[PDB]
């Protein structure tokens, strides 16, 4: 007990609820992401309730824009709906004003703007999820971002959130240099993800995607020069376990 | 346990129980689905000799084909009826065809429903019995404070519900083919008397209504007059 | 329409504005000042729709004076006219536009130079050496194009203007009942009240 | 107590909500066919004064989507209605009939929203939606009060969950596929009742149960009579 | 009447709710701003550290508010961004209306007035930020302003906020000649700043800077938010490895 | 009863090999009566250029509105607005007021600081985009401009020549249009440097 | 304004010219009346230009948001219904007639929507001013089951009809193709019949012909 | 425009042309003027295009939603739904619309919701641009209920002459058979009706 529960200043300055929200975070599933000079990678464990649920119908790394995807750790549901609105705001407040899609930084901030609302206001509990948004845009290049329920956000090189963060954040700290190419990262991701598991380690039980390069195939159309293709790539169950070879 | 919205450590809404608790405490009401149509009856309690008889009606019609009665908190009952009245008349204006009893209940159930969702409001303190006809026969249901209702062969609430219950039990088996429209009334007349024996020191006035394509003619009419008398006397003999 | 003139000179500005008021047939007042000092060094002449006119002017005035004591610092001719244009700009697409034209004369103290802005009811502004709303320009603009020099003394200006007037009288159908003239300079505002005996 | 975070971020009203779903006392199971889908639920009629027609925990949402719910009848009829209309509004606003998996989304979405903004208490019911859409065929998705859905190759809701479950699980490690090999529904039906009887240490008459079948775009509730005939079917063959 | 609610008044006319927030400041990175008869300086020490964090294609302490005005944050990250945004907008309405640059005094005021707003109504908590405003307008020239969450603003000769700003404060009181040209200040900035640190020593990465200056050769005002390099360097100039 | 035709003015732009050009007249006046000869229809937001014809206040209001927004863009994005980007914007902006349209005729042109590609666009009062690779004309004497441009545009001129061409195109069409004139000005946009020039013309 | 669409045995094709008028004047010699709603669903639109564009932009914009959320795929009639519900909600005030066409996980599709909310369907539709010439062409050379080659050949030869006999249309031809299994190819200017002949004289002026009164070097950044 | 619906012994069947004209020009000479709202409930649209089209969409919605809770709806239950829409907005609507549906119990019913909103249950109704010349035939050559094939002719010849004197209405004929059996989709090519 304290002057905690409610949206108001504790004697020092600590804002109440917020911290307990950052608790549903720390308790949640383990997830990471690495920015790597020519690509960026985001991943998280897919701990199945039971083997009767075809977990193959629930994305954890989701597509925000054909240049940006993100991921979470915490309250499943908060992430599901947070995303859809997040997608719309990337439209209504950007694409429909400009004709194109928004850079990483801004979309994040825009998501943060919403993460904000839930706070400054009694009658509404904030979100129990921290997001790892990775992206790219023609002028700022590759980006990595974290977003807490407290609205705030930071720019990372790589990191983790959830149960196995204290640990992972240390393993990653060791294994990082500024010249690593994507496949290096991809590889490195798994090896961190390695420890942080309790269940399995096959394909269908690991959710990972990455921002890489244009996929002229995926479009569906051809005839327009400047319109070349999404960079967001959700690796599927297959492509994975194969990379389990070089450990 | 004190607010209306909240749940107990193992999923329970107490305010609704008390709601139920007050529904029981009030007078007793019943209803019976027979051959074609239905029959209702309630228990007006004459507390003094200064009450004009044949007066304060507790039973109400809806549209021109739905009987309706209840017990527990009287104003709550009346209120609920109004909503049902709009819904009916609005629907009617919209689809032309008088409202199907089956759905009607829901419209009501959905409304009683709401008053279990927010804390700022008070749960409905009445159990309600009703029915009527249409194309595909007559129906009869019974709505409680929880909002949950169903279709019964006959219903009962208020003070002594068991009396009329085991009483309704019998009828089922000896007349497993629906009791006669006529006999339905006079029988209801009795089932009440029997269930009254709690307010025994205090006299009372029985009220009855019914529906039937043969008797009422699709409509809901107040059982008053000649058939009303004999239906009492009928009860008065078996009253021994 | 009425008469609204203005001319920027050396270290001042001059505003002319007819005096008569008409209601269809008869002429009510004929000694009416169509002016409204906004601040110690800013001033505004105007002509427009009967009601629209006098309301808007005072309203603009209000805001300014407000700003000027709030801040305690005075607002620049430039900025003032910007605001006026703002208001009209909105006014024109409002459920009901204030049909009013104006001239704004002020002495920008920081630059130590006199500025003059002409602005129609549509929200059309322009810094000018001199101007006149409505039909007023037609009759005079030439004489100004002719004799005007940026260096003219305050007196030089009056003579010019005086001549423009004599013309407006001579070829204008309407009887404007003369003019009230006023000067804005480093000293502030004063009225050439003498233009009756002059 | 109330709807805003615990000290370990787990706001119990949502947790409490669950027990109540269960508390009703009925068992709901569901499995996929190959060109059909099926759900089992018990139909315990105590009061000898009611009417079994009026009883049920399965309703016809759409021309092809049905729904079963282990939970308190009042709250169910609600969920029933909203959902029932979301699809009604959808077909209109978009040109094509709304699939299983989706409804369950706005549905979970809806229950999430409530929960976070506080505009009402969550309904204490778990909805189990069924049908077959020509994009993913035999579909089965479930939703809970803590606003959340997912997929099942065959599921169960009830006081005795894991029992009904484990059986199927074992029957699945062997059948090895992720559904029920068989062409006729009658036959699948038979199969589930089978896998439930065995799973309760109990027997059911022709009214003690409740079942539904999702076909090639023509969802229908199993009625009293036809229901019995499957018990005929699965008596000797056992 | 104790702690809770902002709409409450303690028996002695105190608004605790505020006094906590107004104090919550003592948790943020040490930001400093100094005035010179030729330029204004904004110095700041970063926080939230680890080893896996960029900061180059971003910042979170020094924000440019107007081509003529700049601010140093020290509070809730989430809060700041909201005000920073509406502070930018309003400043532009001033421009769009008067077609002129918005005066610093005015801008500071309006903001202090929103912070104050949240200080008196139920259903909302005050912002937990503190700002060092630095800018110029031809009305009153160069100006250094500050404001707390209590909604009070202040004209300062040279100020600091955040952590150890009582310690850091006094160091300033010593060395400061009113005319003190800019470089002596930029220098002084670090001197003051170093002295008040829990890091083994002052490393460029964990640090933010910017300055304001104007003249005859520019005819107008130019401000610079220093990029990663310039810093790593000037640091050396003040004698740091 | 046409608004666009009340104040007067024209604007024209062309693309040269590695550069662009845009010029406009100077006149501003209510129908017959000429009022100003110092009214410019071309401004910019950093390295981006906009020429606007049509109704005077609406012109001014637009400039302000755009100056406003570009400042706010460059701020949150730490980079100046790009041409192609601006276009798509001014486009949507015009439309947001599609039932109380602004009576104007904009024309955008510039040089993309990444690709280095010259750019030009034109629009109707509601934001319909006219992407062109040679020239854009808007204003009173629209028709007279197409007559000039069609003869004079030559794919890829040298900046020094392009100037001479556009100057003459503008200059001459302006004399057959009664509502445009009283001076003009032409800008020449190179990768870096930019040259502003006023030219001599009939003052009638 | 002159456009058409014709579906064949495994898809559908829509084509439109490239000229935009303005009363008697030619505004754009090269405009794309063919816009993308989604990868497989595209539109061609006539009448009021700014209307036709912005509207598809809008719809394309939402349909994207939809598919994402639904994790399925864009149905053609989804786009149609979206368009005409909004389209008519503004009783005519938004002149935009168009041939909506694409392919969904259930077949090839082709429709035509009027500016008021009217929608039709057939095997070939023409909208625009020269809708009559291009109609007459299709109403003599059309037979059920045409191929990628037969259909294409036709569509482009219908557009050609308007380009010549109707004033309000001209310059080049724009084409786009959707095949029931394959992708979609945007062929900007499949044809180029109208091309200006080389001019007679060279009109470049000798440097220094234009009189200048002043000059300088304008500012840009801070 | 040229539509109608006729009742008989096995129920009712409604038919109409395909011709739709913008001015003196044929927009789409192959229109599906007969529209489905429910399985055993359809309608034929008259007058305005855009309007009639949208009305239906809405109705189709109401009904397809009615059923999901109140069981299967009547033919009268459907008319009233158009009554509301047509009436409320009589000022921005142009619709001649004829409704028809069948139910085993009350056989098939025919209701006409002409312009204004006035509703009518008649033996059979006829609306549309060219209804004007079949007031002679129809009424005169009308026996009380007929046979499946027997009736198909009223439709056939009523529709035939209407093309013969009213250009704004033509194309092919299309019928929709609503019976106990179910729905049957008819179509009678040109060279046929003309011969008669
Ligand atoms: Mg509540
Ligand atoms: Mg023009
Ligand atoms: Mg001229
Ligand atoms: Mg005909």
């Amino acid at each position: 007990r304290y002057s905690f529960s409610l949206t108001t200043f504790s004697p020092s300055g600590k804002l109440g609820q917020i911290d307990y929200a950052l608790t549903a975070v720390k308790q949640g599933v383990t997830s990471l992401g690495i920015k790597a000079t020519n690509g960026v990678v985001i991943a998280t464990e897919k701990k199945s309730s039971s083997p009767l649920a075809m977990s193959e119908t629930l994305s954890k790394v989701s597509l925000l824009t054909p240049d940006i995807g993100a991921v979470y750790s915490g309250m499943g549901p908060d992430y599901r709906v947070l995303v859809d609105k997040s997608r719309k705001v990337a439209h209504t407040s950007y694409k429909r004003i400009y004709g194109e899609y928004p850079p990483t930084k801004l979309l994040v901030s825009e998501v943060a703007k919403i993460m904000q609302e839930a706070t400054q206001s009694g009658g509404v509990r904030p979100f129990g999820v921290s997001l790892l948004i990775a992206g790219h845009d023609e002028f700022n290049g590759f980006s990595l971002y974290q977003v807490d329920p407290s609205g705030s956000y930071f720019p990372w090189k790589a990191t983790a959130i959830g149960k196995g963060s204290v640990a992972a954040k240390t393993f990653l700290e060791k294994r990082w240099n500024d010249e690593l190419e994507l496949e290096d990262a991809i590889h490195i991701a798994l090896l961190t993800l390695k420890e942080s598991v309790e269940g399995e380690f096959n394909g269908d039980t690991i959710e990972l995607a990455i921002i890489g390069d244009e996929n002229p195939d995926l479009l569906g159309y051809t005839g327009i020069p400047t319109d070349k293709g999404p960079r967001f790539r959700k690796l599927t169950s297959q492509e994975i376990n194969d990379r389990l070879e070089a450990l | 346990d004190l607010s209306n919205s909240v749940f107990s450590p193992d999923g329970r809404n107490f305010q609704v129980e008390y709601a139920v608790k007050a529904v029981e405490n009030g007078t007793t009401s019943i209803g019976i689905k027979c051959n074609d149509g239905v029959v209702f009856a309630v228990e007006k309690l004459i507390t003094s000799k200064l009450l004009v008889p044949q007066k304060n009606v507790k039973i109400q019609v809806v549209d021109r084909h739905i009987g309706c009665v209840y017990s527990g908190l009287i104003p709550d009952g009346r209120h609920l009826v109004n909503r049902g009245r709009e819904e009916a008349a609005s629907f009617k204006k919209l689809y032309k065809t008088p409202i199907p009893i089956p759905a009607f209940a829901d419209r009501l159930g959905q409304y009683v429903q709401a008053h279990t969702l927010y804390n700022s409001v008070r749960p409905f303190g009445v159990s309600t019995i009703f029915g009527g006809v249409d194309k595909n026969g007559a129906h009869l249901y019974m709505l409680e404070p929880s909002g949950s209702y169903w279709g019964y062969k006959g219903a009962a609430t208020g003070k002594g519900r068991q009396s009329a219950k085991a009483e309704l039990e019998k009828l089922v088996d000896h007349h497993p083919e629906g009791l006669s429209a006529r006999e339905a009334v006079k029988q209801a007349a009795k089932i009440i008397y029997l269930a009254h024996e709690d307010n025994k020191e205090k006299d009372f006035e029985l009220e009855i209504s019914w529906c039937s394509l043969s008797e009422t003619n699709g409509l809901h009419k107040f059982v008053k007059g000649d058939l009303l008398q004999e239906a009492i006397d009928f009860a008065q003999k078996e009253i021994n | 329409m009425d008469i609204i003139l203005g001319i920027r000179v050396q270290d001042s500005v001059i505003l002319a504005s007819s005096k008569a008021v008409t209601r269809g047939i008869s002429v009510l007042k004929d000694s009416d000042d169509k002016t409204r000092q906004l601040s110690p060094h800013t001033l505004m002449s105007f002509a427009g729709e009967a009601g629209d006119t006098v309301q808007f002017a005072e309203y603009i005035q209000a805001n300014i004076q407000l700003y000027s004591i709030r801040e305690d610092y005075e607002l620049s001719p430039q900025a003032v006219s910007s605001f006026v244009r703002q208001e009209l700009a909105k006014s024109i697409r409002s459920r009901r536009p204030y049909q009013v034209n104006v001239l704004i004369g002020g002495y920008d103290k920081k630059k130590n130079k006199p500025e003059l802005y002409q602005i129609d009811y549509l929200g059309t502004k322009v810094e000018l050496p001199y101007g006149a709303h409505g039909y007023s320009g037609f009759y005079t603009f030439s004489l100004l194009d002719h004799h005007y020099r940026p260096d003219m003394t305050t007196e030089e200006g009056l003579d010019l203007l005086k001549l423009c007037v004599q013309e407006l009288e001579k070829r204008m159908p309407m009887d404007f009942k003369g003019v009230i003239v006023k000067i804005v300079d480093k000293d502030g505002i004063r009225q050439v009240d003498d233009f009756q005996a002059q | 107590h109330i709807t805003i975070f615990s000290p370990e971020g787990r706001l119990y009203q949502v947790e409490y909500a669950f027990k109540a779903t269960n508390q009703t006392n009925i068992n709901s199971l569901a499995v996929r066919g190959k060109d059909c889908t099926v759900v089992i639920s018990q139909k315990k009629v105590p009061d000898k004064l009611l009417d079994p027609t009026t009883v049920s925990y399965i309703f016809c949402i759409s021309r092809t989507i049905g729904m079963v719910v282990n939970g308190p009848i009042p709250d169910a009829r609600n969920a029933a209605l909203r959902a029932k209309a979301e699809a009604a509004e959808f077909r209109y606003k978009y040109g094509y009939d709304m699939p299983c998996d989706v409804l369950a989304k706005r549905m979970a979405n809806l229950s999430q929203i409530y929960t976070q903004r506080a505009y009402m208490r969550p309904l204490g019911v778990i909805l189990t939606f069924v049908s077959v859409d020509e994009e993913l065929g035999p579909s089965i998705y479930k939703t809970d009060p803590a606003g959340y859905y997912v997929g099942y190759k065959a599921t169960a809701t009830g006081p005795k969950q894991q029992e009904i479950t484990t059986n199927l699980e074992n029957h699945f490690k062997k059948s090895k596929i992720d559904h029920i090999n068989e062409e006729s529904w009658e036959k699948v039906v038979e199969f589930a009742i089978t896998h439930m009887i065995d799973a309760l240490g109990t027997e059911f008459s022709k009214n003690d149960l409740e079942v539904g079948v999702a076909t090639k775009d023509k969802f229908f509730t199993l009625s009293a009579e036809n229901i019995e005939e499957r018990l005929v079917a699965i008596a000797e063959q056992d | 009447r104790y702690d809770s609610r902002t709409t409450i008044f303690s028996p002695e006319g105190r608004l605790y709710q505020v006094e906590y927030a107004l104090e919550s400041i003592s948790h943020a990175g040490t930001a400093i701003g100094i005035m010179a008869s030729d330029g204004i300086v904004l110095a700041a020490e970063r926080k939230v550290t680890s080893t896996l964090l960029e900061q180059d294609t971003s910042t979170e302490k020094l924000y440019k508010l107007n081509d003529k005005i700049a601010v140093a944050v020290a509070g809730l990250t989430a809060d700041a961004e909201i005000l920073i945004n509406t502070a930018r907008i309003h400043a532009q309405n001033y421009l769009k209306t008067y077609n002129e640059d918005i005066p610093v005094e005015i801008l500071v005021r309006r903001l202090s007035d929103i912070k104050q707003g949240y200080t008196q109504h139920g259903g909302l908590r005050p912002f937990g930020v503190s700002f060092i405003y630095a800018g110029y307008d031809d009305r009153y020239g160069y100006q250094l302003y500050t404001s707390n969450p209590s909604g009070n603003y202040t004209g300062w000769k040279a100020i600091s906020v955040g952590a150890n700003t009582s310690a850091a404060q006094t160091l300033l009181q010593m060395d400061y000649k009113d005319d003190m040209k800019v470089d002596d200040a930029i220098e002084l900035a670090l001197k003051t700043l170093s002295k008040t640190t829990d890091s083994s020593a002052l490393t460029y990465d964990r640090l933010e800077f910017a300055t304001i200056r104007k003249g005859a050769n520019d005819g107008e005002v130019y401000q610079k938010i220093f990029k990663p390099q310039e810093i790593k360097d000037i640091l050396v100039k003040t004698g740091i490895t | 009863s046409d608004p666009s035709s009340i104040n007067g003015g024209i604007v024209v732009a062309m693309t040269g090999k590695d550069c662009v050009a845009i010029a406009c007249d100077l006149r501003l006046g209510s129908q017959s009566l000429g009022v100003s000869n110092k009214f410019e229809k071309i401004f910019h937001y950093g390295h981006v250029f906009l020429g606007i014809t049509g109704l005077a206040t609406d012109v001014t209001t637009l400039n302000e509105m755009f100056r406003y927004k570009t400042n706010l863009y460059k701020l949150k994005e730490e980079r100046a607005i790009e041409p192609e980007t601006f276009t798509q914007l001014v486009s949507s902006s015009l439309y947001e007021r599609r039932f109380g349209p602004y009576f104007v005729g904009p024309v955008v042109a510039g040089i993309n600081s990444k690709s280095g590609k010259p750019f030009i666009a034109g629009f109707d009062l509601i934001g319909c985009i006219d992407e062109a690779k040679d020239f854009i004309v808007s204003g009173t004497a629209s028709d007279q401009l197409f007559g000039m441009c069609e003869s004079l545009y030559e794919p890829n001129l040298e900046p020094e020549d392009l100037f001479e061409t556009i100057s003459q195109a503008l200059l001459n069409a302006a004399d057959r249009d009664a509502l445009s004139g009283w001076g003009a000005v032409v800008y020449i946009i190179k990768k870096d440097e930019v040259v502003k020039r006023y030219l001599k013309m009939r003052q009638d | 304004t002159t456009i058409v669409g014709v579906k064949f045995n495994n898809g559908v094709v829509i084509a439109a010219d490239t000229r935009s008028t303005q009363g008697p004047i030619v505004a754009d010699k090269n405009c794309a009346k063919l816009h993308r709603i989604s990868p497989k669903i595209w539109c061609a639109g006539a009448g009021t230009a700014a209307d036709t564009e912005a509207v598809t932009q809008l719809i394309g914009s939402n349909i994207e948001l939809h598919s994402l959320y639904t994790s399925r795929e864009p149905r053609v009639v989804s786009a149609l219904q979206m368009l005409k519900q909004h389209l008519f909600k503004y009783q005519g005030h938004i002149g935009a007639y168009l041939i909506v066409a694409g392919v969904d996980p259930t077949g090839s599709h082709l429709f035509s929507i009027h500016a008021h909310g009217s929608t039709d369907v057939g095997y070939y539709l023409s909208l625009g001013s020269g809708s009559l010439a291009a109609m007459a062409v299709l109403e003599s050379h059309w037979k059920q089951d045409l191929t990628k080659e037969e259909a294409i050949k036709l569509a482009s030869d219908a557009i050609q009809a308007g380009i010549w006999n109707d004033l309000g249309s001209g310059s080049n031809v724009d084409v786009c193709v959707m095949e029931i299994g394959k992708d979609a190819e945007y062929l900007r200017n499949y044809l180029t019949p109208n091309v200006r002949e080389e001019k007679q004289k060279s009109y470049k002026f000798p440097r220094g012909t234009t009189a200048v009164l002043k000059e300088s070097i304008v500012n840009i950044c801070d | 425009t040229s539509i109608m619906a006729v009742t008989f012994k096995d129920g009712v069947i409604l038919g109409a042309d395909s011709r739709t004209t913008t001015g003196a020009y044929i927009a789409n000479r192959v229109t599906d003027k007969l529209t489905r709202v429910h399985d055993k409930i359809w309608c034929c649209r008259s007058g305005s295009a855009a309007d009639t089209q949208a009305i239906a969409d809405i109705v189709q919605y109401h009904l397809e939603l009615y059923t999901s809770q109140y069981g299967t709806p009547s033919t009268e239950t459907a008319a009233s739904v158009f009554k509301e829409l047509c009436y409320e907005n009589k000022d921005n609507l142009t619709a001649g619309i004829i409704v028809a549906g069948y139910d085993d119990k009350n056989k098939g019913e025919v209701y006409t919701i002409p312009l204004g909103g006035s509703v009518h249950k008649l033996p059979y109704a006829i609306a549309g641009s060219g209804s004007t010349f079949i007031y002679g035939y129809c009424d005169k050559n009308f026996r009380e209920n007929m046979s499946k094939e027997e009736t198909v002719d009223f439709i056939k010849h009523s529709l035939s002459q209407a093309i013969k004197w009213d250009g704004s209405s033509g194309g092919v004929i299309r019928m929709v058979v609503l019976t106990a059996a179910g729905v049957e989709r008819l179509i009678f090519y040109p060279d046929e009706y003309e011969q008669l």
